[PDB]
């Protein structure tokens, strides 16, 4: 539960990147996925 | 541990949910989509740690086109006491 609050901490910053640019996160998902 | 690359996208997706997810997946063409969907249908169970590690490498790789300016104390302050706790980091950056 303190390891919980660092996950919404995390999962907050995602959803900030996410209202920011979804292309941003397509990026990050090509790059992985291909190597 | 060690995430492969392809897992790593598809723990990624899981987390942002099925609609933040299918707005990302609009962002890439047809064939990439179906090898997604295809890793993300075969995902099993995601471990805490593989959650938080691929959210911890997500963020870095997403700030790197970002022209920083200052904010370095925080930052400090964060990498501080998850290396050493900050009772330690009091002792470190000296009482």
């Amino acid at each position: 539960m303190p390891e919980e609050k660092e996950l919404l901490e995390l999962l907050e910053e995602l959803e900030n990147i996410f209202s920011r640019s979804p292309s941003d996160i397509a990026e990050i998902v090509r790059l992985w996925f291909f190597e | 541990k060690k995430i492969d690359g392809r897992r790593k996208a598809a723990v990624l997706l899981v987390a942002l949910g099925p609609e933040k997810a299918a707005q990302v997946m609009k962002h890439l063409d047809e064939e990439t989509v179906e090898q997604l969907v295809v890793e993300i249908a075969n995902i099993g169970r995601v471990t805490p740690e593989e959650k938080k590690q691929v959210l911890e490498e997500f963020l870095s790789l997403a700030k790197a086109k970002e022209m920083i300016s200052e904010g370095g104390i925080e930052y400090a302050k964060k990498v501080l006491e998850k290396a050493f706790g900050p009772e330690r980091a009091r002792k470190i950056i000296e009482r």
